[PDB]
This record gives C-alpha cells, structure tokens and sequence, in this order.
C-alpha cells in the first residue's frame, strides 16, 4: 500500500498539524515515521523556501526523494508549508488532495478566532481531511 | 451601505479611544486590526482572484497584490506607485481614497494618523505573509500616502533574484 | 450602491469580536459592550435610515417593523421577514438568513455563553431611543447557536414620541 | 594548483560512488569520496560532499556510518541553509550509533550541536 502523511506548518515553522491514514499498526513506528518526517521537514523546508523563491508554481510536486521518504510541497500565499510524505507516490491524487487541503483551510482559516500560526482542533476539518483523504489517497 | 461600514468603523475607533489612552498606542490597535485583515484575506485571494497561482518577485507581488486587494476590499486599486532609489528599501504605495473618510474624519488637532495606519495594518499583514516583513507608515502627504520598508534578509534576497 | 465588499465589513467585525475576547477576559461583559456600541450605532442608523426615507412615525406595530426591515434589507442589502405576532400584536420577531456580520465567522466551542451578534440588537436598541421609542430586543434565535437563522424579538413597551413633534424631552 | 576542475571532480564521483556500482572496490571508493570531500569543500559544493557522504553511511558500518553522517550533517550546513535542523535530527541517529559503537566524545558533541539548532528551531 501507501503510507500516508500530512503535516501543517506556520510561518514561524511551527507545526500547526498533522494527519494520518495508514493501516494501524506498530504505533510507536507511527510516531517514529511522524517525528521522522516532521524534522524532514525541516530540511525540506531549509530546501523549499528557495525552491518557492526559484518558482511560485501552483504545487512543488517533489522538494526531495530519501528514497524511501518523498517530499511533496504546496506552499500558500500566507507561506504555510505543507509536505505529503508517503512511501510511494500518488501523484493524481496528491495535487488535487493539496488542492483540496488549501480549500478546506481557507473555509477553516477565514474564521477570525483563528490567528497566525495557530493549531486548529475543530474535528470539522478532521473528517473534511478524512474524506478528502479516502477521496484522493484512500481506497 | 457605505455609511453602515462608517459607522461601524467610527465604533472601531471609539472603542479604541475608549481602552486606549494615547494617540500612538491606537494607531497600534488599529494596525493590529490590519494585521488581523491580511492575515486571512492574503490566503482567501490567492485562489480567486490572483489566477489562482502563487507570485513571489517582488514588485510583481506589490503591485497586483495591491490592486487585487483594492478590487476586493473597495473595487479601487491604488492611484499610483513609487519605489524609491535614494533608499532602495524605501517604496511608497499612496492611494488618494482614505478608508477612513467613508465617514469623513476626525478632529484635525489631537491625531495626526488616523486608519491611514488600520490600512497600512492590513498592508502589512499581506506583505508579511507572502514572504515580505515590512514597516509601514502612513503620512498625509499628497492625500493618504504610505511607506514600507522591507525585511532585510528579503531584501538581500531579491536583490540576489534580481537575476535569473 | 453601498460601494463595499460584504467580507471587509464580516472582517471589521471579527476583529471587533476577536479584539473584545482578548481584551476582556470574559463573554458577559464583551456583549454587553459590543451592545452598547450597537447602541450607539442604533443612534445614527435610524437618522440615516431617516434621512433615506421620511417613513412615517408610528400607527401601529407592524409599520414600524416593516419599516426596520425595509432598512436591515437597505444597508445590509439582505430582505429580512417579520413574523411571531403578540396576541396583543405589540411584539414581533425578525428574520436575517445569513448576516455579513454573523456569516462567514463560526464560533470556538467555549464561547457558547456569548451572544456574537448581538451588536444588532444594539442597533434597534438605540435606533429606537434616538426616535424616542422604547422597545425591548433580544435574539432569541441566532445562526450560530444552531438555529436555522438569526431570529429576533422586538417588544415595544411603551412609548416616547408623542403625535406632535413637540414631544416629551 | 587553484585549477579546482569541477570536470575531474565529477570524474571523480565516477570513479566512486559509480565504481561501487560496478564493483565492489568500496576501499578504493572511500579513499577517492574522503580527499574530493575536502577538495569540493574548498571549491563551492559542499552539499555535493554531504549527499555521497550520505550515499557512503547507508554502507560504512556503526561508528563509521555515523562519522559520514557528522560530515554530512556541517558540509550541508556550511554552504546554504539547506539542512539546519535535519542536519541536527540525523545527527542524532548518528550520536546513538556512536553510542553503540560511535566515539563517545563524537557522539556527545555531536548531540550538543543537534540540541544547539534544536533550541534555535523549538517548532
């Protein structure tokens, strides 16, 4: 299968969020591949912040490839970094999948409680992901 | 209406002159306000109405950036654009249209800045966003004017993409 | 034309709404303030809503309610609908589908105990006390709290303006 | 001679990482990536150093996996920003293989540098 996982940064890098969906099992590997990632995407970032410098294209479909461990960008106007990293590739669903990310976190973002760089708990978004998610990723 | 945003506004300010004592220190909240504006309608727009594709050059974002967010907020981009040589960090955006005179404005003795600044706020929130940190501030010069200056790291930076 | 754009004034409010939260610890006295400036606002909207249209002054309820619908559809551009008589037919509710103000804006969870749109009621408050006439309003359904839309009460317990425009003052 | 032929630095790769691929000469191949290591970092590619550096701790052993991880970690630093915390998050895995096996002062200055960008970097 794929492995799945998002991740939600804020301009002052913080990791506002992050999603999975992968077949549940070994959940301290689960964590492993999270914090794995997580600090992957901080080199990623250190890459993607003059990748995004180099183009303003819609998405950065590949910022790095570990070769097992793929760096997918779709960086905002408000500069959120976002990475998809998975095990296998998916592209069809991906771009779109980012695509609906942005749109579902403008829905959520518009919201004046919100503030800059701030997580965002409402389980409203969790289950918009998730069916985004089994729309674009899941089978 | 256009006077019900008036009033709405003149209840801004009020309540500002109410919790806040000095001039300065409101011209602060209200940039926070701005701050609060750009904050969300810098993501809202990048889709809709800036082809839905991100811009990250300079200028390029200035300028359609400003008219983008002037279509959106009042249907009116601002009236012209300088960019200054003498200090390169130094660029002015000056829009003869006050958002504040929707109800046309204060007392001309005690606050020489006025939303010129709540504007400037929002400014600063889009510009900060994109990838731009700047100060901005707004001067009755040639009718509401303003001046940002950019972060410097930014500016090293496009200054290095001045080429390709 | 009101030469405006609904989500820069759904923005000013949040930011009234947020800045309210921030500076004052607690929803009781946010609304309460947020009222009084509706208040005050209800002062100068009811003398343009005036200023728009000479309506006449009162002969009845449903004059008046029809009255401040025809301004709630003027500046916020949005039909309202008058319904839920009194027997008495003194007091009436106000229908809003969906206000710039209260729309595009949803509420955090542990807010519940604030009213959000209330600077509405506010509104009718003082527009009703600068033209001299005492009513009580209160939302007593609103969009967010999970009713279908935003309804009102309006409950006119006496009056202030006389007949002639001497009045009492 | 100050010539720094990015030509016969590439050859060079050739003649290394590509060579492992041929034959298993890893020896030979490690000899050639250790000197164009300091030769591409007194040039300008220092990432290059990093990466087959990289491409050499999936092989190497524990304590030498981990030594081409520390060098990887400051050469990709040292050019551009690129890998300012990811740098320190490998080094990390490096210090416990140091641990295991990694010199114990490489493993402690190793994490004393991770811990450093950790603080600058909280989020």
């Amino acid at each position: 299968m794929s492995t799945y996982y998002f991740v939600i940064v804020g301009q002052n890098d913080n990791p506002i969020y992050e999603k999975e969906f992968s077949t549940v099992n070994k959940e301290l590997r689960k964590e492993d591949h999270r914090h794995l990632t997580q600090f992957i995407a901080h080199a990623a970032l250190d890459l993607v912040d003059e990748h995004k410098w180099k183009t303003a294209n819609m998405q950065l479909k590949s910022i790095d490839r570990f070769n097992q461990w793929f760096v997918s960008a779709f960086i905002t106007a408000s500069q959120i970094r976002f990475i998809i990293v998975h095990d296998n590739k998916n592209d069809e669903g991906i771009k779109n999948f980012f695509n609906e990310m942005y749109d579902t976190y403008i829905k959520n973002s518009m919201n004046a409680f919100y503030r800059i760089n701030t997580p965002i708990k409402s389980p409203m978004f969790e289950k918009k992901s998730e069916i985004f998610g089994r729309k674009y990723l899941l089978s | 209406s256009q006077s019900i945003v008036a009033l709405l506004f003149s209840e801004i300010v009020q309540y500002s002159q109410s919790r806040v004592f000095t001039v300065p220190e409101l011209q602060t909240r209200l940039h926070d306000l701005g701050q609060d504006v750009g904050t969300r309608i810098i993501d809202l727009y990048f889709v809709r109405e800036r082809s839905s594709k991100r811009e990250t050059k300079l200028t390029q974002m200035l300028l359609f950036v400003k008219t983008t967010v002037w279509k959106n907020l009042f249907g009116k981009e601002a009236e012209k654009l300088e960019h200054a040589n003498d200090d390169e960090r130094t660029y002015y955006i000056i829009e003869k249209e006050p958002l504040v005179n929707t109800f046309i404005s204060v007392p001309k003795d005690k606050g020489s800045l006025n939303c010129a600044n709540f504007t400037a706020g929002i400014v600063e929130a889009v510009l900060t966003n994109c990838g731009f940190p700047c100060k901005v501030t707004a001067h009755w010069h040639k009718g509401t004017t303003y001046m940002v200056k950019f972060e410097d790291f930014v500016i090293a930076r496009d200054k290095q993409m001045e080429e390709k | 034309a009101k030469k405006v754009n609904s989500e820069f004034l759904t923005l000013t409010y949040g930011a009234l709404v947020t800045q309210m939260l921030r500076d004052f610890e607690n929803a009781e006295d946010v609304n309460k303030q947020l009222e009084r400036i509706g208040y005050n606002m209800g002062m100068r909207l009811i003398e343009d809503f005036l200023a728009r249209t000479s309506a006449p002054r009162c002969l009845e309820m449903r004059e008046t309610a029809d009255r401040i619908q025809q301004a709630f559809r003027i500046y916020l551009n949005i039909q309202p609908t008058i319904s839920n008589w009194s027997p008495a037919s003194d007091e009436f509710s106000l229908v809003f589908d969906s206000n710039p103000l209260t729309e595009f804006v949803e509420l955090p969870p542990d807010l519940t105990n604030l009213r959000y749109s209330a600077i509405l009621s506010g509104c009718i408050r003082g527009a009703l006390e600068m033209v001299q006439l005492e009513v009580q309003c209160w939302f007593v359904q609103d969009q967010l709290k999970g009713d279908n839309v935003t309804e009102l009460r309006v409950k006119f317990v006496r009056r202030l303006e006389e007949v002639i425009p001497a009045g009492e003052d | 001679l100050g010539t720094a032929q990015r030509k016969t630095y590439d050859y060079m790769e050739d003649a290394i990482v590509c060579y492992l691929t041929v034959c298993k000469l890893q020896q030979f191949a490690t000899r050639a990536t250790l000197l164009s290591m300091e030769c591409l970092k007194t040039a300008r590619l220092y990432s290059e150093v990093a990466k087959q550096l990289i491409r050499m701790t999936n092989e190497e052993s524990d304590l030498r996996s981990a030594l081409l991880l520390e060098q990887a970690a400051y050469c990709f630093l040292v050019t551009q920003p690129p890998m300012h915390r990811k740098y320190a998050f490998h080094i990390v895995l490096a210090g416990n293989r140091y641990s295991r096996a990694g010199q114990r002062k490489h493993a402690y200055r190793c994490y004393r540098q991770a811990y450093q960008v950790f603080q600058k970097r909280e989020w």
